[PDB]
């Protein structure tokens, strides 16, 4: 092709940058607009073209864009699905096999919808029918669609947080944040035990009424106070009025995804956009005695300094700050990458199982933690290695290096103050 | 923690389109303003009251080695200047590119205002050239 | 205004941007009659400082108030680039100034 | 690659048909300009307008060893000088040749303007002459 | 405490529609009343009687740039004038415009009384356009 | 943005058909008017009525260096015009070239109206030549 010279494509739309940091979200939504389990996207142009402006993918994407500097990526996760007929159609699968079907002028019209599917050779073998009629999964399908004026449908979710986690991470392992549409109690408690056994973290909202209510922890049995039972020090929860519908957990999550792992504080943070916490009763601010006995719950909420809002404390349902949290785990991901480099690499030479050898892997460790000490996350730290001569031999045949340990020193940092003085004549 | 490194061989200075290259063995580049931002006056009582001056050019002083081949190419712009009517433009941005970000400002509508002095003896001098600018400006990297 | 809502001012200042522009850097392009432009930050920064005059130009019209520039680093350019001889992640933002063309007005009259 | 190689024995000036020779251990040669080419006008609320000075004389500085035989040479010219008319011209362009081009200056019409000091102790002291010229043109070889 | 601060960037002055532009380095603005307010008058018996004059008008002394744009501005007004009949009216109000409330005074119908000397050299010189007015009145902010 | 620039090289005088060169190192032009725009007048009141004065001759001052050329032909030319009948002209236009426009002036039947002081001493004097002009008109290039 023939190319000027010199191009300019000068636009009138305004833009702003974006910024790249340890961890990427994840929304995990019901939905049936693709096949795949997990998909990605890198703007909200791309998430209107998929999802339509009216559903809960498309409102936590709008929420996470609004903070400046933007988040690079998010991913969208697909729940398990289940459909039903009645009486007040075509039927899909995955590979895009589709087959219509039809009977003319309530339970003869369903079996007789049941025996056509039954029949059929080439999308039987992937779903499931059942008698109003209900449409699962079946063999090998990991996708299925009913749509279709005499025939009504309806859809639900049809798995429990630990099977749709399990498909989900048998897909893709690349993300840090997790965030989820639907909001009940069962869905939310299983979703928080499965996190807390993984490096992960989970952010929750909530609209309980009741949880703004007790100061004792022990007779609280909300969501939240079930959460601080558990010590589930992975799981974040935030109390929203609008927590209903919208999701501001993201616009959370943005607040401090751009940045650098273990070297900012998550609390007073101030997101743009974003309303204070109202009682739903008369739209009117949290009372102290309501901010207690969210406190208590180690539950986070959106708190007024007196003309501007800003999230406080930010701490999981543990008690364990997220900076805390979200700085190990950077820590541990940089030493397995550090170390993996070391170990591969030697391509054409050995590590002896000498002194040797394992001084070499002392520098290492010690280097990647100088690293995170250089961010003033770490303060101080020491490390401890096997001598090559009294290692047992099974390990010198298995190829493996065991015994190593380290410890370190957290830093801190202020958020509150407390101040008295005096005034007089003299 | 320690702070960047300085290296002076990624330092780059354009001017008109040109690059100038060469830099002496010591203090090869410098950047001034003319004036102070505050100028504060006190009266007899101990009052004070702060002018804020609005002048904001500067100078801009680059030198180069005795042999370096960008001698030739200033004199040769200096040269075409001085043959042109008033109407026509002769300033330019000075664009200085530092990696490392040991430089803060940048010449905005830089112009051409003393030749070197030439000098020799036994081993090599130095040759200054030296520029104006309307606003030296100076930024950063929004921390 | 034109039909899209936009003031004719813009959109023929724009256009004039666009052309100062493309003359600046063909004129710069060419007129290397017996030397290069070489790929690497040397001549990277020649290209800044044309590009960043004839924005300059611009500002002094008043049609801008400010502006910014962005320029790759020679030493993470893709291959493919060096072997076509194209240089490409050039951009730059510019920022309005604006006019006045009513006005609104109130007043009070009394004896007091 | 290298710049050019410098070498003050390939360094030769001359000026009203004779040349000058004898250079002093260091520093023999000086050239400068008067004025400045450009001259900035900052008003009380930060606009600029540029002055344009029209002046480009200078001063060509010549050192030589104290026995040079040059020295003889000049003085014998000076007396010649003193005893004419003012109608009859004294002044000649000052050409100095220099292969490596470390010198991009040549004096147009060029004048006696100082006598040297001059001083005897134990050891050699050198001398200094000064000359004028109505225009110190900077050239140079077009790249 | 210390007093407002003054800037000369933020000052802005008008009169007939125009706005005046481009100050000179130094006193580039002068208000001054014509007459003292007071004059006393005492007897060979040292009694005192005083008289309030009733005049009020005043003069401002612009000064600008000598190559400044408002120049033309002014000379291409002051033609306009002198091809319009006596009964049209050739006064307007002369209002500065001063955040930091240093100048006190204002102009009430005023006219242009004087143009201004020129003059050249090798550097810039200043032109100073002198203005009437029937009442320069003296306003405060109110404490 | 800023102003044009000021070149002293570029200026351009001419009067009777010759060129006047030479400029002296500073202050070699002056124009002025003899009277003032406008004549107010106060009553014992305070009203106000203002006189328009019809007078708009001026003076142009051009100053020159001691050995100019130019001094030889205005001192021919005034040689001529002491032996003219008064009924022969004397008066032509004194056009001033300027292409930064830091003139504003022309001066409209000029005459030569007094002749330079000469002194001497170890240094060079400049001389000044006066003129007059029936109407100094100020002009502009129109907006």
């Amino acid at each position: 092709m023939w190319n000027p010279i010199v191009n300019v494509d000068i636009t009138l739309n305004t833009a702003g940058t974006t910024r790249e940091g340890f961890g990427l979200p994840l929304f995990l939504a019901s939905t049936d607009n693709f096949e795949e389990r997990v998909r990605g996207y890198t703007s909200l142009t791309e998430v209107a073209e998929d999802f339509d402006e009216n559903t809960a993918a498309y409102k936590a994407a709008k929420q996470l864009w609004s903070q400046t500097p933007k988040v690079t990526q998010l991913y969208i996760g697909r729940r398990a699905m289940q459909y039903t007929v009645s009486i007040p159609i075509t039927v899909a699968a995955g590979g895009g096999i589709s087959q219509p079907y039809q009977y003319t002028a309530a339970e003869n019209v369903l079996q007789q919808f049941k025996t056509q599917i039954e029949a059929d050779p080439t999308i039987k073998d992937k779903v499931s029918v059942n008698v109003t009629m209900i449409i699962t999964k079946a063999g090998d399908n990991d996708f299925v669609k009913v749509t279709t004026q005499t025939v009504y449908i309806a859809s639900t979710t049809a798995d429990t947080a630990s099977t749709a986690l399990a498909a989900i991470e048998a897909y893709s392992t690349d993300w840090y944040f997790i965030a989820a549409e639907d909001r009940t109690q069962q869905f939310v408690l299983a979703m928080a035990s499965e996190i807390q056994a993984r490096k992960k973290i989970f952010f929750t909202a909530n609209s309980d009424v009741t949880a703004l209510q007790g100061t004792e922890l022990a007779s609280a049995n909300d969501v939240p106070a079930q959460l601080a039972k558990n010590m589930y020090t992975r799981t974040v929860c935030l109390w929203h009025h609008a927590a209903a519908e919208d999701y501001p957990e993201m616009a959370y999550i943005a607040y401090g995804a751009p940045y650098d792992a273990g070297s900012i504080a998550w609390g007073n943070a101030q997101l743009t956009g974003v309303a204070a916490s109202l009682q739903p009763s008369n739209q009117r601010p949290l009372t102290s005695i309501q901010k207690s006995a969210l406190d208590v719950r180690h539950c986070n909420f959106i708190d007024l300094d007196g003309g501007v809002p800003v999230v406080r404390r930010g701490i999981t349902s543990g008690g364990e700050w997220i900076d805390i949290v979200r700085g190990v785990d950077w820590l541990e991901s940089d030493l397995k990458t550090s170390l993996r480099d070391l170990l591969i690499n030697q391509k054409g030479g050995k590590i002896t199982y000498d002194d040797t050898g394992i001084t070499r892997i002392r520098q290492v460790i010690e280097t990647s933690l100088q690293r995170a000490v250089n961010r003033n996350f770490l303060s101080s730290y020491t490390v401890n290695v096997p001598k090559a001569s009294q290692v047992a031999l099974a390990d010198k045949k298995a190829r493996i290096l065991k015994d190593v340990t380290f410890a370190g020193i957290l830093a801190g940092a202020i958020l509150d103050v407390d101040l008295k003085g005096t005034v007089a004549y003299e | 923690a320690m702070y960047q490194q300085y290296s002076p061989k990624d330092v780059v200075c354009s001017w008109n389109g040109i690059a100038i290259e060469g830099f002496a063995p010591d203090s090869f580049l410098r950047l001034q303003r003319t004036s102070p931002l505050v100028t504060p006056v006190v009266g007899a009582g101990g009052q004070v009251a702060l002018t804020r001056n609005a002048d904001k050019t500067g100078t801009i002083e680059i030198e180069l080695m005795q042999t370096s081949l960008s001698n030739q190419m200033l004199s040769a712009i200096q040269a075409k200047q001085d043959n042109m009517e008033l109407e026509e433009d002769i300033s330019s941005n000075f664009v200085i590119y530092d990696p490392s970000g040991s430089v803060l400002a940048t010449g905005i509508n830089a112009w051409l205002q003393e030749l070197p002095q030439i000098e020799l003896g036994r081993d090599q001098n130095s040759k200054t050239w030296i520029f104006g600018c309307e606003k030296l400006d100076y930024t950063s990297t929004i921390p």
